[PDB]
Formats: structure tokens, C-alpha cells, sequence
RNA sequence: UUCUGGUGUCCUAGGCGUAGAGGAACCACACCAAUCCAUCCCGAACUUGGUGGUUAAACUCUACUGCGGUGACGAUACUGUAGGGGAGGUCCUGCGGAAAAAUAGCUCGACGCCAGG
RNA sequence: CAGGUAGACAGUUUCUAUGGGGCGUAGGCCUCCCAAAAGGUAACGGAGGCGUGCAAAGGUUUCCUCGGGCCGGACGGAGAUUGGCCCUCGAGUGCAAAGGCAGAAGGGAGCUUGACUGCAAGACCCACCCGUCGAGCAGGGACGAAAGUCGGCCUUAGUGAUCCGACGGUGCCGAGUGGAAGGGCCGUCGCUCAACGGAUAAAAGUUACUCUAGGGAUAACAGGCUGAUCUUCCCCAAGAGUUCACAUCGACGGGAAGGUUUGGCACCUCGAUGUCGGCUCUUCGCCACCUGGGGCUGUAGUAUGUUCCAAGGGUUGGGCUG
RNA sequence: GUGCGGGCCGCGGUACCAAAUCGAGGCAAACUCUGAAUACUAGAUAGUCAAGGUCGGCCAGUGAGACGAUGGGGGAUAAGCUUCAUCGUCGAGAGGGAAACAGCCCGGAUCACCAGCUAAGGCCCCUAAAUGACC
């Protein structure tokens, strides 16, 4: 009937932030937790690319259990470190703190204090 | 004192509203545009709040001055020809 | 190119016929129809003139329909000299009949009985008028 | 006072700092440096607040009890 | 190459409506919830620990040209410059530029980095 | 010496803007349009506001995001609380208005309160004064995990210098020295000083007794431009005229001529051109009332109505009033 | 056309007397989802113009200008009327032409010269110049 505009919900998390843009793009890290699994990623910036990317799966194959639970706590520092120390040794830290949905203490308290554990500090 | 009874408004005004420089442009740290005071920091020209794309100066210096609702705010960097020796 | 409007805030400025360029509307409502030349300031007393005229020879037939309305106020000066504006309602209003738009337009009759209707309709009008039929 | 056009007077008050001076001015009728004015007949009375005075910086202010 | 998730370059040829269809390898529902935390009322939404079932809805695709939108050629309006007419108060001519609406047509996107089948 | 009375006397003020003056109105700032697509740019030209509000509608963090309508429900019979659907600047923004905004300044809550001091590259806006924005730096804080924000309030008005003075701080100075008074510097306050870039701490009118310096760029009589109104003529035309539209007249409207009316303009004259009327004596033109020559006639005749050509000529004596 | 309600008998019904909405046809300085010329700002280049453009210093003058074309407010889009913007002229430059009219048009005067060619405007006579040719 009519066309309406509704603002998508990544619209409205306040996820773009002002400040940080001094840079064509902000160093962001993408610490999004699925229905099972959290996926973590330090996309760089400019036009695309990433330091380095883990996953909760791919940690299974360094040296994890098998059927062990992922969406605990413990797994959360544990995707934090492997996604990191490489992540450095590409070059130098270049991750920034961004995150829109988890309440501080959210899956992703973990995330972050993982990175301040390889050097990332602020 | 206070002047009342039939009577029309009067005062003429002048903000004023034009554009200081423009693209492709050594645009110094200076004010493009402000259409309107108050308008916030940008260490760019602008290219925003209006029509599908965004607009880009050839060169840059140390920040900015543009106005806050059209053209702008601020985001990416733009300076054509880095401003680099050797 | 009037027609029976409603109370309003109306009180602007005067205004001023511009080219061709605006009007230039075609027929569509009934079947002949009647164009103007240039511009000018039509009042509701010439309108209204010519409209019952046009039904004046007929009397108990088709229908009447008009694809214009008035708009641009009309102020006059009383007799002083010239202090303010002016009223806006002292005589009446007008607004821009423009040539290439359409004015009256008569149909669900002959076209001898439709073309002597349009001529008296055309005498009470100020500007000269153009008759057309239809394509 | 009851606003109106007869006997109005700007409700302009002072914050000195506690047991200190500087940025902030002393007499009559005067305003402190920041010039603060109250509502006076709206519900205040005591009022207060950190700011940052000649002598170091950042203590109370907030005179006229 | 196909499929899927997060984040961009482009923002209604990329939107909406309708129909069909797919995955417990990925994503959503969903199970549980004395807790960290949240709900000025309900863990609906966040959030935390996780069998089973599902993938209806949502989302991601495909098909279908109702509704939007994108958009020629020609003509027309307007106009700079240099002139000529003129009773509606405008208009014409040489020359340069020349859109809006509308028509044929296009079209229901196309890609980039990384990770998991 | 001093409190009243005290223009009887003396010294002055009593604005301007204003297509005459005067009356009225209007004489800062803020929003839109006229400014004819960079700004700037007039006129008592077209519509509305301000001389503030606010311990917080300030900042920050997180979160929440409409109007209206339809279908349903105890207290509903158009709107109120609830649930679902359509939910699209067509809401909400402290107050006028333009623009802008749902990455929200919108809205709610906790913590707080940069509604920070000292400076500030580089620029905008004005003749000047003045106004506005602003990354970053130095000394200290608030919020969030952090990045990071904040030097007032979505922005634009909510205002006004100089001088005279009150008071604090500052051993700056302080005329013999040491102090002090005073002054200087830092900070703040007093003036519908609006006729508000504000001449005073404090000031209204007449002048037909008028006077002087100037001009019609500023009026009155009048000429001129122009001329809606006025006068005359003409077009279409329902009707009145018994019937029949136009012998006569003719509603609702329209197009012109002429130009003596009412006005505007106030272009040439206030180193001036005496106002009206009457009287004396005329000149010219015309849509000439009478005389003459004609058409129509709801014109029988005698007399009239209307229209066309034509003015050659002629065209009154008194009561009352200037 | 559809259609809450509401008028006249009063539930079948009824001329749009009349709100939203769908289709069709228009008006607006303060409407305008879209959208010229042109003006203006900025970066290079070829020439042209006897630095014209800019800063500082000494002496000025002038602030009631008028008119025509063009784009808009006032007045009836009435005025060589009035109030703004832009260009040109007069005003501080004649002359040629419009009979005679400074402001309209052409062209814009160091000077002499019984020296020619042109612009605007014209070519029967009056003041020079075609009662020239063809339709």
C-alpha cells in the first residue's frame, strides 16, 4: 500500500560514533556473539581488510575439548586471546573498543579485556 | 516605550548566508560555507545532508570550520596530493 | 476565472501575469470549449456575468463546469493619497487568465446550441477569447 | 519578587569557595565572577557547587546560606 | 564455483507488496533461569547457563514487471549576448545553452575484505 | 545659616522620521518573502515575536523512539487506561519563525553540575566600535570498561558603550620618610540613558504682534504629466415597454473617447505669478437648448420622444445670499 | 465516484448542502519531492592591455541626482511620479540622426586642411543623396 522507513536496528544502537571518525574509520572490533557461537574480528579501516580473525570453532583446533561449551564466560577470554597476540605480531595494535547491544558486562567484558592482555592498552 | 496598535512587522536582516571557498582548493583552517554560526568542528570541506554524493577538496589544512546541518559534519579525511616531501 | 470560495486568511500580495508559459491547458470536460489571448485581473463580477449567460439561452439543459479559480487579491486605493496598502477586499478579487488555458466548457447538446452559448459567454469577458472544438 | 512592570530586581547571587576567596567578588551588591542568578521565589535558598578557584583548583563555592 | 555470518565502498536501475523455497555445516525461533545484569509492570526486549524441537515467523535467496523509482530522441518553456516590433502590458528574430512534465525503453542492483560448510 | 512659598522677574528646553506640515503611527535586536539561484542591497511594502525562562529542559553514559486511524474490551455512547494491526520529517523541539534533527539536541533515568581558569594557529561579520566560530596547548575534575564528550541552554533575539561611584583582592604606586587616604590593576554591581552608536544629574506650549536667515529639492491658487473617480459615446444582452428585445428605455458585465469634476504627481515659480464672485468687453470648439434641412417613431393632425448634419446667428429682467 | 455524521417525513430512500480517500484538470513572494541561462568563488594555459590589481602616506570632492532598457516591490503592471538591484547615457565630452526634445540611437571632439571612405539616419523639392532594377 504505502512505503514505509524504518530505521534497521543497527541504526539505532548508536553503533557509529562521532570522535573516533578523525580517521577515514575507526580501528573497531567486531565482538559479536551468534546463537551458539561468538565470532571476533579486527577489521582494519580505510576500505576493508583485517589484522587478524578467530573464531570459537577455530580455537577448537589449537587446543580446546571437542564437545565443550562455547557460550560460556571461560570461552569468551579464550576467543579474545587467540583473535589476538597475532593480531600484534601483523604489525602493531591497531583495536579499538566498539560494541552496540551488550550491557557492559555483556559476552564481550571478556573480549576486550583479552586485548588489554596481549598489549592493546587504554 | 513598547510601541503598540495597527501596525506591520519591520527590520531588515542579514545574517549574512554564503560560502566561504570551495572544491579543489587549498581551504585553510579557515570557514566554508556557515550558512549559519555555530557550526562545529570539521577537519574537512564537507559533503553531506543533501543530494547522493559526497564531496572532496584536492587540499587540506590542519582541520576545519563547517556548518553543523548542511555539509557535514565530519568523517572520512580527504587531501588530494599528499602534503608529504620526497 | 472565478468561482464561490470559502472564508480564509486572504490578504497577500498582488502578483503579476507572467508569460504563456504557466497556462496552456487543453479540453477534457465537455465537448467545445473557449480559450483566452493574454492575462488580466478577472473579477467574480464577470464570471458570474457570464456564467448564467451561458445557461441563460439555455435554460434546463447539460452542465456547467469550470477548470479555473481566482487567487491573487485585488487592492484599490480609496481617494487619499498613498500612506499604506490597500484593503484587498474594496471591490472584489481576481487572479492570471493566462492564453493557452481552457475556460468554459459545454457538452449533452448540439453544436449549434453549444457554439451561440460560448459567443455571449465570450462577450462578457474582458480579453478576447479563442473558440476551439476538440482533438 | 512578583514580576511585572512597577518594582523587578535581577536575582543575581554569588558562590564564594568554603573559608576561601579568589573568583568570586564580595559586598553589597555584587556578583561573584561567574555571575550566578538564582529563581529567588521559585523553591531554592542554599546553594552550591564545585568549581575550580584561583588558590589550586576545584573546591565548593556557594555562599549566601 | 554454490551457500552462510559480521563489517564497508555505493544509499528507493538497489523500495514495497505478493508467491515459492532453504539450513540444527552456519544464522534465527526456541529450552532453562537460585545467580553477574535487566524489566519505574512482565528476563517480551537485554542478559546468563544450555537437552530437545523447529527454521512457521524473522532473516537470507528465487519467481512474479500491481504500487514507487531510474530515464532517452524530438518538441516546448525559460534565458545570456547582439537587434528588431509592440494595445493587454508581453512577445518575435539571429545565435549559445536548453531542464520539469510526459512517451518508448531500462529495471525488481551490482561488488570488495575476512571466517565457517 | 536654613525649611516652605516664590515664572511677579531672569536664563532655556520642549526631537526626528514623515512622497507639505500636522494628527496617528513609526523611530534596537530576532524569522520568512520582496534581494532578479554566491553575499550585500530601499520604501509607516506583506504575515508574527523578544527585553526571558531554567540547581536544571546543563554535561556525560546507557536505554527508549512518535501523530493519527482501524478492529476489540467493565466503568466506552466523537477523544481517556490496555492489547494487536496500518504505524511513512504529515510528531515532538521552553516561547515567533526559517532551516535542521529519529548516527537524534526528541524522551526517560543514574551519576553529576566545563552554565572550567589561563591562552589560543587560522577565519567570518562591520566605515569604525562591536559581534560570531574555533582544533589544539597549560593547570585541575565529571561520566563510561574504554575510545571519548562537556568552556551553558538545536541555532538565530532575550540587549546598550562613556563618565561619575560602592565594595573585595592585589605591599603596583602612593609627590620629606615610614603608613594611610586616593589612584592603578584583577573581578562584579547601578542608568524601559528606547528619541536605546544613549547631547543634560534636571526642561512642557502659544505666538492672527511677529521678526531674521533660505528654499519650491518642503504645502496653499494655477499651468503641466498623469487621470482609477467624474462626463460622453459604444458592444453583447435577460427583461420593462399588452403582445414584440433595441419607437423609448434597458439589469449582470465589457471596450474607448474626451477631459471642465474628485485626487496623485507637487516636474517649472515662496529675490512672490494677488483668491472667489459681480461688473465691463469678448474669442474659440463641441456630444446646439431655440430657428433650418432629414431618418425611425407603440409619429393620425396640432404638439412631442430619439438620432444624424449643421452653431450663420441669437441666447432675459428681478426677490434673497458675498 | 465512494463515503462517519448531520438537515426535511423518518426506516427502505434522497439534490455532493457538506469532512478524509481514489482518478482527472489548475493557482501561490512567504508552496515547490525535482530543476536552466546566468552571476559569483577557485585552480592552470595562449595572447592582449605603455602594472591597470593590491598596501601605506599627503591633499580632495561628494552623500536631496535624473533618464532609457531589463528583472521585481508601491499605484489601476496610471505618471519624464516614488522606492531598490543591474547596464549605459546625461549629469563632469560636442557633433551626426529622431523637424525642433540634454537623459533614446550612431559615434564618443589635441589642432589646421575648397582630402577620401563610412556608422546611425536617408536619397522628388525645400538642406547634400536612388520618381534605381525585379515581384
Amino acid at each position: 500500500k504505502a512505503k514505509t522507513r524504518r530505521e534497521d536496528r543497527t541504526a539505532r544502537h548508536v553503533r557509529i560514533r562521532k570522535k573516533v571518525e578523525g580517521t577515514p574509520e575507526r580501528p573497531r572490533l567486531c565482538v559479536f556473539r551468534s546463537n551458539k557461537h561468538l565470532y571476533v574480528q579486527v577489521i582494519d579501516d580505510s576500505k576493508m581488510h583485517t589484522l587478524a580473525s578467530a573464531s570459537t570453532m577455530q580455537k577448537s583446533i589449537s587446543e580446546e575439548l571437542d564437545y565443550s561449551s562455547s557460550p560460556t564466560i571461560e570461552v569468551a577470554k579464550k576467543v579474545g586471546e587467540v583473535i589476538a597476540s597475532a593480531c600484534l605480531e601483523k604489525g602493531i595494535t591497531k583495536v579499538a573498543f566498539d560494541r552496540g547491544g551488550y550491557p557492559y558486562h555483556g559476552r564481550v567484558k571478556a573480549l576486550a579485556d583479552a586485548a588489554r592482555e596481549k598489549g592493546l592498552q587504554f | 516605550a513598547h510601541k503598540k496598535g495597527a501596525g506591520s512587522t519591520k527590520n531588515g536582516r542579514d545574517s549574512p548566508g554564503q560560502r566561504l571557498g570551495v572544491k579543489i582548493y587549498g581551504d585553510q583552517v579557515a570557514k566554508p560555507g556557515a550558512i549559519i554560526v555555530r557550526q562545529r568542528g570539521t577537519k574537512f570541506h564537507a559533503g553531506k545532508n543533501v543530494g547522493i554524493g559526497k564531496d572532496h577538496t584536492i587540499f587540506s589544512l590542519i582541520d576545519g570550520l563547517v556548518k553543523f546541518e548542511k555539509f557535514g559534519p565530519d568523517r572520512k579525511k580527504i587531501s588530494v596530493y599528499p602534503r608529504e616531501i620526497v | 476565472m472565478l468561482s464561490p470560495k470559502r472564508t480564509r486568511f486572504r490578504k497577500q500580495h498582488r502578483g503579476r501575469m507572467k508569460g504563456i508559459s504557466y497556462r496552456g491547458n487543453r479540453i477534457c470536460f465537455g465537448r467545445y470549449a473557449l480559450q483566452a489571448l493574454e492575462p488580466a485581473w478577472i473579477t467574480s463580477r464577470q464570471i458570474e456575468a457570464g456564467r448564467r449567460a451561458m445557461t441563460r439561452n439555455a435554460r434546463r439543459g447539460g452542465k456547467i463546469w469550470v477548470r479555473i479559480f481566482p487567487d491573487k487579491p485585488v487592492t484599490v486605493r480609496p481617494a487619499e493619497t498613498r500612506m499604506g496598502s490597500g484593503k484587498g477586499s474594496p471591490e472584489y478579487w481576481v487572479a492570471v487568465v493566462k492564453p493557452g488555458r481552457i475556460l468554459y466548457e459545454i457538452s449533452g447538446v448540439a453544436e449549434n446550441i453549444a457554439r451561440r452559448a460560448v459567443a455571449i459567454a465570450a462577450s462578457k469577458m474582458p480579453i478576447r477569447t479563442q473558440f476551439i472544438i476538440s482533438g | 519578587m512578583a514580576k511585572g512592570k512597577d518594582v523587578r530586581v535581577k536575582v543575581i547571587l554569588e558562590c564564594t569557595g568554603c573559608v576561601r576567596k579568589s573568583v568570586n567578588k564580595g559586598s553589597r551588591g555584587v556578583s561573584r565572577y561567574i555571575t550566578q542568578k538564582n529563581r529567588h521565589n521559585t523553591p531554592s535558598r542554599l546553594e552550591l557547587r564545585k568549581f575550580c578557584p584561583y588558590c589550586y583548583k576545584h573546591t565548593i563555592h556557594g555562599e549566601i546560606k
